[PDB]
């Protein structure tokens, strides 16, 4: 169960980074002063957002850009909680055994 | 309906204090803030401070001398501004405005004209202005009303209880000997007067008076 | 505190012409600028919020643009009812502040 | 037990983001130069704070604003530790079973 | 290092009038400015901290305002005892620095 939930989350995270990159540019163009407006740097912004690093070099200023950002965040965080929970499950079993 | 209601005027003697009010209606939210803005005659808008009714906290402009104290009554949906120890520098129109916590002032009150002076209140005498007997008329005729000897400002003049607006000019008041005077002008088709009545309505908030003067041709 | 400079203080245009009012902020404020019209003896009225957003009830004639430190309020084809003083106001940093106002003359 | 603790934490987190947004504006207005002063962007700031992303576009400069920020942070972090611990518990059981 | 410019260096006011001293920082320092009064042959005395905060023992007459790069120390209704040199000082970045001082003349 756990590994499949984790693997799926990883696949789902990759999809969210790419879709999030596309949707962030769509949301932010048309807002004066917005910088999250070209796709290559938007993919970079989605990665530093999903990992929760959040340098501050780029960020959304619109309502829809910010909603996209929160989905990226939660997708990243969730994937990591799942990988962590999966590692714990693995270890717990190998330790029962040892 | 008017979202923010403020009294038209307050006369204050130098050194005395006065409490201005701003009654709010329409939608009210916990995120609302009521702001007060000062505007001296012929000058710009100066922010005085704000209060959030839902919590009762108030902040003030740090750049100016603090003359104001803000409070708010939740049940009467009224915001108050206590101005104290005033001087002539405090004479101005004070507006209240409502901000929904998003940075702009969606609506403004009509403002309260505060005059700081030792002079006494005096309602205006309203006299009719009708053409003389030798005055020839064109397709239009001009009438008016003379509003003199009042204090403090302002007066509001309307024609036919507000129904007659176009063709109206109310001149700025002139101050001579602790008293103001102004006149208002109205122009209507010559054929309609005196068949259709023309009356000027003069309101003087400071004295709580509102008088009417019908304009009839000179006998 | 943020200083908003409105210059020129008086703008004279011919009827039906396009006019633009300028508001410059002392530091970058994003798009957190709002514009008000105040006719003689009237109270201020909001025209445009957040630099370019329309307000219902306001003629389509009015529009706003800019971001950062330089903002513009434009009127396409001015008419008599546009005669009034116009003020900008920022909400980016506390305290809110107002520009000194521009008068439109026709 | 775990799911209810997690579900509750999620509900509690939503309440903290909204109350935190309101309280941050209350705390920060009156401090010259403060930018966390209007509610829509304060809700956005509470979300990027609770997820620990922390772009730096907005932040509190007052003592009470900062205390509010720490409560938002701990509420976000705690909710995620609870969801993670809940996923681990779920996985551990389904794996005993498998 | 942060340069604090106090200009004019001498301010002359009439008794009871409101006076304001200016301190401009070479870069933005938030509200990390403090003001001192130094009377002839006296040591400096703190008047206002963090741009606008009161200090107990100081007459209510004194107040401060501003944030960023421009700061003001104001005295409502000046009196003789206010005759002195006034200095601003920043604590935003190391090292702390002082403005060059403004003398109040009545
Ligand atoms: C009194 C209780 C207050 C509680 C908080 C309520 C905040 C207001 C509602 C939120 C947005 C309204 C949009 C608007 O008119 O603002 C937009 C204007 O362009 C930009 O929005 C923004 O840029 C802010 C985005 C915030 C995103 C939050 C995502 C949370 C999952
Ligand atoms: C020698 C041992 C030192 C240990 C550290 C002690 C620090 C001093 C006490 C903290 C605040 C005093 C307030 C003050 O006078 O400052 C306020 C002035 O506006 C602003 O506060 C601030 O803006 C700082 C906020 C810090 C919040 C920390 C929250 C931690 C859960
Ligand atoms: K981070
Ligand atoms: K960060
Ligand atoms: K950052």
């Amino acid at each position: 169960l756990h590994w499949r939930a984790a693997g799926a989350a990883t696949v789902l995270l990759v999809i969210v980074l790419l879709a999030g990159s596309y949707l962030a540019v769509l949301a932010e163009r048309g807002a004066p002063g917005a910088q999250l407006i070209t796709y290559p740097r938007a993919l970079w912004w989605a990665c530093e957002t999903a990992t929760t690093v959040x340098y501050g070099d780029l960020y959304p200023v619109t309502l829809w850009g910010r909603l996209v950002a929160v989905v990226v965040m939660v997708a990243g965080i969730t994937s990591f909680g799942l990988v962590t929970a999966a590692l714990a499950t693995w270890f717990v079993g190998r330790e029962q055994e040892r | 309906q008017v979202q923010l209601q403020q009294p038209g005027a307050e006369l204050v003697k130098p050194g005395a204090s006065v409490k201005l009010s701003c009654k709010a209606s329409g939608y009210t939210f916990t995120s609302d803030w009521i702001h007060w803005v000062k505007q001296r005659p012929g000058h710009g808008l100066e922010w005085i401070g704000e209060i959030i009714p839902s919590y009762g906290r108030a902040n003030y402009n740090e750049k100016i001398q603090k003359k104001a104290t803000l409070t708010a009554d939740k049940s009467s949906s009224t915001a108050f501004m206590q101005l104290s120890s005033l001087t002539s520098e405090d004479s101005a129109v004070y507006y209240c405005a409502r901000e929904r916590g998003d940075g702009y002032f969606a609506v403004w009150g009509a403002g309260t004209t505060v005059t700081v002076s030792s002079a006494k209140t005096t309602p205006p005498s309203v006299y009719p202005l009708a053409p003389g007997s030798a005055a020839q008329t064109n397709s239009m005729v001009t009438l008016g009303c003379l509003v003199k000897g009042y204090f403090p400002e302002p007066v509001t003049v309307t024609w036919n209880s507000g129904s007659l607006s176009s063709g109206v000019h109310t001149f700025p008041a002139v101050l001579q000997s602790d008293l103001y005077t102004l006149s208002s002008s109205v122009t209507v088709p010559s054929s309609s007067w005196p068949s259709e009545t023309v009356t000027c309505n003069v309101a003087h908030p400071a004295s709580s008076t509102k008088v009417d003067k019908k304009i009839v041709p000179r006998d | 505190d943020i200083l908003l400079t409105q210059s020129p203080a008086i703008l004279s245009v011919s009827p039906g012409e396009r006019v633009s009012f300028s508001c410059r902020a002392s530091q970058s404020i994003g798009t957190d600028i709002h514009w008000y019209q105040q006719r003689t003896n009237g109270s201020p009225r909001l025209l445009i919020k957040y630099a370019s957003e329309s307000i219902s009830g306001i003629p389509s004639r009015f529009s706003g643009s800019g971001s950062g430190t330089d903002f513009t309020l434009s009127i396409n084809s001015v008419e008599s009812e546009d005669i009034a003083n116009y003020y900008c106001q920022q909400s980016n940093r506390w305290p809110f502040t107002f520009g000194s106002g521009t008068k439109l003359e026709i």
